[PDB]
């Protein structure tokens, strides 16, 4: 966005019991995510690896072991409660990394301040056969 | 004990006259095995004319059924408060229902 | 990052079990290797080359050290009709008492296995007598293995490492290969022939020892070099012979009598041997064709880019087709293949009909084993052919290199070939199906003379061709006024119309119209096989619903859940399914084989020939009948030799059964089961210590089909020749 | 006499298998009354299978080695020896009708194309013109004969659906 | 202008296309000069399902 | 991981980012389509190859394409 | 022996044989393919 | 009858009086004439 947010771990937490469903060893030696969602009041959404929750009113911490967790999590908020809301992902060093807004519009917009990346000027189906490319260590998508 | 029931009659048509089987008593067909025989027998039957006079009565209460459902579809249809009375079916299919066949069928 | 696939750095960042499940299946795949070129892509595949050959040499040396060690190959030789075969003792230590008593058969100690591979006959036939020669001949296959290995190894060293140019030689390649591995390999075998069997089949000893100072014809070489080659063909073998001693026997070491043996009921020793020696003649001569570094010779480039036909006829023709056979080892691959798989169906055809071993066509589930292996072996042969042809359209096809030729021009129509190949698939099972439950529902009411009965007119009317005389046709070879009988009337007919007109041998047998109707089953299983294999082959590289699959390699998955769905897209799963149609094909034909042939040696031919035609007396008087023997090989009464047949029986309706479990579910719900077995280990005492280094990830998709149809195939092929040797081993 | 086959007439077999069926047919006779309705059922039934032998016997039917009787495929064969109403005359018997059937579903797909919307005339029949048509695809031969000649039953590659390969 | 004219039957000549060598009617020609600028729409759906794609100008000709 | 490729038949939609449930794709300014906007793929090792995209996008062929291989932790779902 | 030089295997060589290579070779094979896919870099 | 009739044209026309009639048809010809073998006439 205008300037890219830390998260804050006083932040509290929503009202949840004991799933299974939820962190594993994968958080402690890899990296896990963590999603940050301001609320105007205590609602009751579902989790996306368990069962129901109340979030507090104001700031909101949930950790998620996936980034799928984290953005289903944050589609069904900006469905349900028009939300809005940002997930992180944090390393087992402790880097905390900004995933989903980077610009701060998220992807459906475009802002005008990003570049091209993984695009192909030629249309689909004009790509070299596999021979032309033998032998080469690029595929022909990849060119 | 020796006539094995029969309740299914295959047209003579092509070699099917193989499939009536001599299942005694004078007659041939499929040797039937959903046991109707039997419950025919528990229940207090002796003449082909009371299975006409239940098929019959059988025939005329689907019928009842389908325009039963018909009227209360397409001409008085319940509303949901009528469906949502469940304390209401849970006692009248358990003393109407359930009680009264089974009073029914032990009288 | 691990190591084990150190052909893909790639594999190796895998952090899951995946990684181990495809660096085993991408093991020899080269040309998806990293950082490989194609020089020692083709010196890779020379060496591994060099290591099958050693492996096959070093397992068939092992087939003679266990039969010279293990067997009663003495004992067979001095009786073959009575004493079977043994292959390798038993020690099993899981063995009972019982057990050990009952396996004990050929007149041995130990437990010992009854041999079925039909290595006793070749032996004998080719002048193997003793175990000794066998032991020598074990020795000598295990030093060519090493030599091979050796061999393997020093075409990998700098200096010695052969260029990408060497390989792609394709002129002198196919000149020595024809002139020296057919062509003097098979004036060897002849001269070997010649020299050893022909002698040791009239009880003349012919070893190492005294072979300089034996003559293998009176004559002495006189008719070589001279033209009198008839003093060879002057006294052949008379018909009161017998293969071990010299009783009514003459000095004959090239004769084209044809036929039988009539006591061994086997091809005559100088019939081979006159045909080895053509065949090498034949062979050396046309290997002296194609161009090489003299002035003569023909160039392969030359022949293709000439045979265009005028007017348009194949656009192009073959023009430009050298550098796409050349460059493409798939193409190479597929067509040797193919013919290969071709060879070996007509080896299998061949050899039941014309056994060249003697006492070959007595041992009935030596013969029965023998077909239904070649003819499986051929089944999966075709169908990698198909898969590597496929292969080689999505990989290495350039359709600019050969613009308008034979192959650019098959691909353009190739919805055409697909839909005619399919019509003809569904045409015949249609009439096929229809015919045979009409047959059926007509014999399950009483009345089997309503049963459509269509004579088999054209195969009957070329065996009448061939010299039959039973349908009565009167037309050449089985008429004395016909041109092509009175050909050859005093060099091979007498003996071929007596082999042919005797219905005890298994030469061109009587055929009814149960016998046609298997026959078209036969045909359409075969055409359905080639339907799918084609339809996979034609669209590796491009279909309407997906028009990139050239992108995205032979074996893949799916495309997803979008445009309807996408799954088994791929060729790969188009020869997946196509295993499927091969196995039941092959299925079919061996059915009829051993049937035909059971209901022959037990006597009833006119069973097979009434019972054949309905599905339920093909079932009850062949799959039914024929087991009674083989699930009684452990009863609670007892145990007999049959108990390990029953349990291989049972065994491969276990591992079929497992390969409807990897076919029918489908990865996905696995991952999920898989999840919580992980949060089940993570979180319980003690064992959360033990944890992990490759994380548990179910199977692939392409993996469950690969899985799935390896258990289906080996647990069909267990149970069909443990329910095959058992029903052939019960009775005789 | 062709394929070592016997006539059906003269063949031991055939006559056993009839004897034996007559056999095993009179054995459930002796289960009933002659005057009763599964008597006259068997009677029926013994009736038309002593019809059927005596039919498929003298009708040019051979039979070999089994009693039961065996058809001649290869015309010509089937020509100089009297066999022809086994398969020759059945196969156009039969090709008539796949004819006429293909024939009407092509009229009714041409017929149906020409009109709005029409991927509903296949669910939606209208019954007046595909009975129109059905009981004009009697000359279903020289239809497509003629279509073949006129070049309207084919269509230009040039507008055929192509895979891209 | 510079495109086929609205509503004319056109024939798709691209190969990676559902509708290679099909009859497409015309809905739109942008004329901001785009990569495909003409729009058709086809009476048969894909196996997506949709029934419009775009195309650029030599890959539309006029079908016989 | 994956790779995903976006060509230029794509039109901006922007369906093709909301189907994604990783984020894996986004969209940026472009000119050769009337909506001035092209899938871009900043995101690319975060992909499973889950191929919503695919399903979602309504050209023929697909502009934005997935293509398997090179499995990761991140490519394979795995929450462990 | 009488041309036992191609040399005849012991009548007791099974015993020692077959646990062998279905016991001890197997162990080799698990043990010496668990060490190599277990191996960082 | 008119909304009847474009109902009775669906489905049914092409699922069942098809089916009926060629089905009954082949039942009398079975019926009436014995089961043949030969066209004879
Ligand atoms: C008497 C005149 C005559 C005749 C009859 C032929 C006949 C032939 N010539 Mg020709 N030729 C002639 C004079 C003649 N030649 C002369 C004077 C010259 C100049 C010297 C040549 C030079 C010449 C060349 C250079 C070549 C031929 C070839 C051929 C063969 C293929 C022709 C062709 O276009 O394929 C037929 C046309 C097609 C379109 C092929 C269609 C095939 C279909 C699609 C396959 C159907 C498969 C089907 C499913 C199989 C079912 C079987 C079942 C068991 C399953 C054919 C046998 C070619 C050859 O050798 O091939 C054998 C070739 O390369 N000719
Ligand atoms: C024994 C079981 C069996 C049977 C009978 C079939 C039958 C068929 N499969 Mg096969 N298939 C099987 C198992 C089987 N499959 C298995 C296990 C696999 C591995 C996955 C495959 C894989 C496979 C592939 C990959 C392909 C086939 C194809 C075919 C067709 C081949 C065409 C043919 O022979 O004429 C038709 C054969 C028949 C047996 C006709 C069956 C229909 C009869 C007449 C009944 C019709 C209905 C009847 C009138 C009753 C109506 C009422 C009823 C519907 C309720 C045919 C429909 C090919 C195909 O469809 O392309 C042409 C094809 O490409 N199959
Ligand atoms: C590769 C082919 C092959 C096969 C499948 C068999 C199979 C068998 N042998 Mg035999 N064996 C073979 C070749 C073979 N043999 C050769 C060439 C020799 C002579 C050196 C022997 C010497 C031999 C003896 C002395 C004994 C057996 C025994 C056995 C049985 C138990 C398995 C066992 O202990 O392995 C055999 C184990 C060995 C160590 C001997 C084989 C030595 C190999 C061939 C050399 C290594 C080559 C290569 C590097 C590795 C081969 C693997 C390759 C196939 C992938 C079994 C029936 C035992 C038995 O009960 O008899 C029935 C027994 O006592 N074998
Ligand atoms: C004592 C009264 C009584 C009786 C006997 C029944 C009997 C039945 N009800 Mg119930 N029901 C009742 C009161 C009653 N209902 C009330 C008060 C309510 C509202 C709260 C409902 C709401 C209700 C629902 C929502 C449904 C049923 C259904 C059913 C049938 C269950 C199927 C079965 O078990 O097979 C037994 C089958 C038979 C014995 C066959 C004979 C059926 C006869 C003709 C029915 C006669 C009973 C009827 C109450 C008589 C008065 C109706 C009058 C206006 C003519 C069964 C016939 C199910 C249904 O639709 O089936 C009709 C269903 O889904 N009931
Ligand atoms: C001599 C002939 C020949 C040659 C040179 C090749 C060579 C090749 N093929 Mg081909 N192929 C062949 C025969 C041949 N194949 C046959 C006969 C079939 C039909 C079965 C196939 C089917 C086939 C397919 C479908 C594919 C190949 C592929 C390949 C490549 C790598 C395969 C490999 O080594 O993976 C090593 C594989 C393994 C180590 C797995 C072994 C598991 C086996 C196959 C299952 C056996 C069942 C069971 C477990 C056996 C044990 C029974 C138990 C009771 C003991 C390589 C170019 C692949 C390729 O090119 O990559 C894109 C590919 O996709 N081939
Ligand atoms: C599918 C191929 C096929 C096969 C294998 C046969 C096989 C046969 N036919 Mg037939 N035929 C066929 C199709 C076939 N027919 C078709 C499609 C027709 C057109 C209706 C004919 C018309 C026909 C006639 C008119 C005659 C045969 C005859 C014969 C027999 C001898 C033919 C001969 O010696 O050739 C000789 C070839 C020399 C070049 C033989 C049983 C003859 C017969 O009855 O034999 C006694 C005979 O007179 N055939
Ligand atoms: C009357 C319409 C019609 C016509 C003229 C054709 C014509 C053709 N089809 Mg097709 N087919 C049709 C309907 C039709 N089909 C239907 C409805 C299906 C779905 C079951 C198929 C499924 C199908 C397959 C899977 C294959 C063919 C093939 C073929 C070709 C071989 C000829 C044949 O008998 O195939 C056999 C045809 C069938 C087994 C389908 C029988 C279904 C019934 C008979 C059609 C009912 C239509 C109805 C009567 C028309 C309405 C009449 C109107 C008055 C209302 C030929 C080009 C084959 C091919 O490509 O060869 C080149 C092929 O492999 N067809
Ligand atoms: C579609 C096939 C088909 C055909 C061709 C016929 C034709 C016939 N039926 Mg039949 N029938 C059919 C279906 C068919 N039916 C069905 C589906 C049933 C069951 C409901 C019956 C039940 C039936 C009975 C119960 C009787 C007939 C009778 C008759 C015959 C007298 C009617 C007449 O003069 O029509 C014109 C005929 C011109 C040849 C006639 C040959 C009667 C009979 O046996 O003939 C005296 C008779 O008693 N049919
Ligand atoms: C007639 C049976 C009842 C049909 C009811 C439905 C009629 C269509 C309902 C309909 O739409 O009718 C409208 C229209 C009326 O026909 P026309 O007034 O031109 O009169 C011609 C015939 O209908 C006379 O029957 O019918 C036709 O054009 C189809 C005629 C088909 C041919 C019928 C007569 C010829 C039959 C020949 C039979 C033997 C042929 C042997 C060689 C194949
Ligand atoms: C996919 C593909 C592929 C493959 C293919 C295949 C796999 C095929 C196969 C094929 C086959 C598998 C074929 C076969 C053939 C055969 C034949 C062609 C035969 C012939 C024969 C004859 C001609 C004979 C004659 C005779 C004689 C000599 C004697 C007796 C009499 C008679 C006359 C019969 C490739 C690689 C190319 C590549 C591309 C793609
Ligand atoms: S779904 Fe496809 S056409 Fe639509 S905006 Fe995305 S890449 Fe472009
Ligand atoms: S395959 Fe799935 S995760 Fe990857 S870019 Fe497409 S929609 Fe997103």
């Amino acid at each position: 966005p205008w300037k890219q947010p830390e998260l804050d771990p006083d932040t509290p937490s929503p009202i949840f019991g004991g799933s299974t469903g939820g962190l594993l060893r994968k958080a402690q030696v890899e990296e896990f995510y963590v999603t940050t969602w301001e609320s105007p009041k205590e609602q009751i959404f579902e989790m996306p690896t368990g069962g129901a929750a109340i979030m507090r009113k104001g700031p909101n911490l949930l950790k998620l072991a996936r980034k799928e967790h984290c953005l289903a999590l944050t589609t069904q908020l900006r469905t349900k409660f028009r939300m809005s809301p940002c997930f992180y992902r944090v390393y087992a060093d402790g880097k905390v990394e900004y995933l989903h807004p980077k610009d701060g519009v998220y992807p459906e917009k475009v802002n005008a301040g990003r570049v091209g990346v993984n695009q192909n000027m030629r249309s689909i189906g004009k790509n070299v056969d596999p021979i032309k490319v033998k032998f080469t260590g690029s595929e022909p998508f990849e060119i | 004990t020796h006539i094995k029931p029969s309740a299914q009659v295959v047209w003579p048509i092509v070699g099917q006259e193989i499939l009536n089987g001599d299942v005694g008593g004078g007659f041939q067909g499929i040797q039937i095995t959903s046991g109707f025989f039997q419950l025919w027998r528990a229940s207090g039957i002796t003449s082909e004319l009371q299975l006409y006079s239940t098929a019959i009565g059988g025939l005329v209460l689907a019928a009842a059924c389908f325009f039963a459902g018909w009227f209360h579809y397409h001409k008085a249809a319940p509303k949901l408060e009528w469906f949502q009375n469940v304390e209401s079916m849970l006692n009248h299919h358990l003393a109407g229902l359930l009680g009264l066949g089974s009073l029914a069928w032990a009288g | 990052t691990k190591l084990f696939p150190k052909f893909s750095q790639g594999l190796a960042q895998d952090p899951s079990t995946r990684r181990i499940w495809y660096g085993l299946a991408t093991a020899h795949d080269f040309e998806s290797h990293d950082g490989m070129t194609e020089e020692n892509l083709y010196q890779k595949i020379f060496a591994s080359h060099f290591g099958q050959l050693a492996i096959i040499f070093l397992w068939t040396s092992g087939n003679l050290f266990h039969v010279a060690w293990q067997g009663n190959f003495e004992q067979w030789v001095t009786d073959p009709i009575h004493v079977r075969p043994i292959a390798h003792a038993i020690w099993d230590p899981h063995f009972g008492q019982p057990a050990v008593e009952a396996f004990t058969r050929g007149g041995a100690s130990g437990p010992v296995n009854i041999a079925t591979s039909g290595v006793y006959q070749w032996w004998y036939t080719i002048g193997l007598r003793s175990n000794q020669e066998l032991y020598v001949s074990s020795v000598f296959l295990a030093l060519v293995s090493a030599v091979f290995l050796f061999a393997g190894w020093l075409h990998l060293q700098p200096n010695f490492q052969p260029s990408l140019s060497w390989f792609k030689d394709a002129e002198s390649r196919l000149n020595h290969h024809l002139a020296g591995l057919f062509g003097v390999s098979s004036l060897a075998w002849t001269g070997h022939l010649v020299h050893v069997a022909i002698p040791e089949s009239r009880g003349q000893h012919v070893g190492w020892d005294n072979f300089l100072s034996v003559l293998p014809h009176p004559q002495g070489l006189t008719p070589f070099w001279s033209g009198n080659w008839a003093a060879y063909a002057q006294n052949p073998d008379t018909a009161s012979h017998a293969f071990g001693t010299a009783d009514g026997s003459g000095t004959a070491i090239l004769t084209f009598l044809g036929g039988f043996h009539p006591q061994t009921q086997s091809l005559w020793l100088s019939d081979m041997a006159h045909h080895h020696l053509a065949i090498a003649v034949l062979f050396i001569v046309a290997g002296h064709m194609y161009r090489t570094n003299f002035g003569i010779g023909h160039r392969l480039e030359a022949i293709l880019e000439a045979h265009t036909p005028p007017a348009g006829g194949l656009g192009a023709g073959h023009k430009g087709l050298f550098h796409t056979v050349n460059n493409s080892l798939h193409f190479q691959l597929g067509l040797a293949l193919a013919s290969v798989g071709t060879i070996t169906s007509l080896v299998a055809q061949h050899m039941y009909s014309l056994p060249p071993y003697a006492y070959l066509a007595v041992d009935f589930t030596t013969q029965a084993s023998l077909y239904t292996h070649h003819q499986y072996i051929a089944g999966f042969i075709m169908c990698g052919a198909f898969a590597h042809g496929a292969i080689f359209f999505i990989r290495d096809y350039d359709p600019e290199q050969n613009k308008g030729n034979v192959l650019a021009r098959v691909l353009d129509h190739k919805e055409a070939i697909i839909s005619h190949l399919s019509w003809v698939s569904l045409f015949l099972g249609f009439h096929t199906l229809g015919l045979y439950v009409h047959n059926d529902v007509v014999q399950a009411f009483g009345t089997p003379e309503k049963q459509i009965l269509i004579e088999p007119v054209f195969a009957q009317w070329i065996q009448a061709a061939q010299g039959k005389s039973l349908y009565g046709f009167d037309l050449l070879l089985a008429s004395s006024s016909s041109p092509a009988y009175s050909a050859g009337q005093s060099l091979w007919l007498p003996g071929w119309l007596e082999a042919i007109n005797n219905n005890q041998n298994s030469l061109f047998l009587t055929i009814g119209p149960g016998d046609f109707l298997v026959h078209h089953a036969i045909a359409l299983g075969l055409h359905t096989t080639t339907l799918i294999l084609v339809k996979g082959a034609l669209d590796a590289r491009g279909s309407k619903l997906m028009p990139d699959k050239k992108d995205f390699g032979y074996s893949f998955p799916c495309d997803g859940p979008g445009r309807g769905g996408t799954c088994d897209i791929s060729a790969y799963d188009a020869f997946y399914l196509a295993v499927f149609w091969m196995l039941n094909t092959i299925g079919w034909v061996t059915f009829y084989w051993h049937w035909k042939h059971l209901t022959l040696w037990q006597g009833n031919v006119s069973q097979f020939d009434e019972s054949s035609t309905y599905l339920m007396g093909w079932l009850r008087d062949y799959l039914w009948l024929n087991s009674s023997q083989l699930i009684n090989g452990y009863n609670p009464f007892g145990m007999n030799s049959l108990s390990v047949w029953a349990w291989t029986f049972l065994f491969g309706h276990l591992v079929y059964a497992t390969g409807f479990m990897f076919l029918i579910s489908w990865r996905g719900y696995w991952q999920e089961l898989i999840e919580t077995l992980v949060w089940a280990h993570e979180k319980t005492p003690l064992a959360n210590l033990v944890y992990w280094k490759d994380k548990p990830v179910a199977l692939s998709i392409v993996q469950a089909r690969l899985v799935g149809l390896a258990h289906f195939s080996v647990g069909y092929i267990f149970t069909y020749a443990a329910f095959l040797i058992a029903s052939t081993a019960g009775r005789f | 006499d062709i394929a070592g086959l016997t006539p059906c007439s003269e063949s031991k077999a055939y006559n056993k298998l009839e004897r034996k069926e007559l056999k095993v047919l009179d054995k459930r006779l002796k289960k009933y009354e002659p005057g009763s309705a599964p008597y006259l059922a068997l009677q029926a039934t013994k009736e038309r299978t002593e019809n059927r032998f005596k039919t498929y016997a003298k009708q040019g039917l051979l039979c070999g080695n089994d009693g039961l009787p065996h058809l001649i495929s290869d015309p010509g064969l089937a020509l100089r020896f009297n066999h022809a109403g086994e398969v020759f005359i059945p196969t156009f018997g039969f090709l008539y009708v796949a004819g006429y059937i293909g024939h009407v579903g092509r009229q009714y797909i041409i017929l149906s194309k020409e009109d709005a919307k029409p991927t509903d005339k296949e669910i939606i029949l209208d019954v007046p013109l595909a009975l129109k048509l059905a009981f004009q695809g009697w000359a279903w031969p020289l239809a497509s004969i003629q279509e073949l000649r006129n070049g309207s039953l084919l269509e230009k590659d040039e507008n055929i659906t192509v895979s891209p390969r | 202008e510079i495109g086929p004219k609205r509503g004319s039957l056109v024939k798709v000549l691209r190969p990676e296309s559902y509708w290679y060598n099909q009859v497409g009617k015309v809905v739109s020609v942008d004329q901001s000069g785009i990569r495909y600028p003409v729009v058709v729409r086809f009476e048969n759906q894909n196996y997506a399902g949709v029934s419009t794609n775009n195309y650029a100008l030599d890959e539309v000709t006029d079908p016989p | 991981a994956h790779v995903v490729k976006i060509y230029d038949t794509c039109i901006g939609c922007t369906q093709c980012v909301r189907a994604c449930p990783l984020d894996v794709l986004e969209m940026v300014p472009w000119d050769g389509c009337k909506a001035a906007q092209m899938a871009s793929s900043p995101r690319t090792e975060d992909c499973v190859g889950c191929k919503r995209c695919e399903t979602a996008c309504p050209t023929d062929f697909l502009s934005v394409r997935v293509y398997l291989g090179n499995e990761s932790t991140r490519s394979l779902g795995l929450a462990y | 022996a009488t041309e036992g030089y191609p040399f005849v295997p012991p009548d007791w060589a099974p015993a020692l044989f077959v646990p062998l290579t279905g016991l001890v070779l197997p162990a080799v094979g698990m043990a010496w393919a668990f060490t190599y896919i277990q191996k960082e870099r | 009858m008119k909304d009847f009739t474009t109902y009775l044209s669906t489905a049914p026309v092409v699922g069942l009086g098809w089916a009926i009639f060629t089905s009954g048809l082949l039942i009398e010809i079975n019926r009436f004439f014995p089961d043949p073998l030969v066209f004879s006439f």
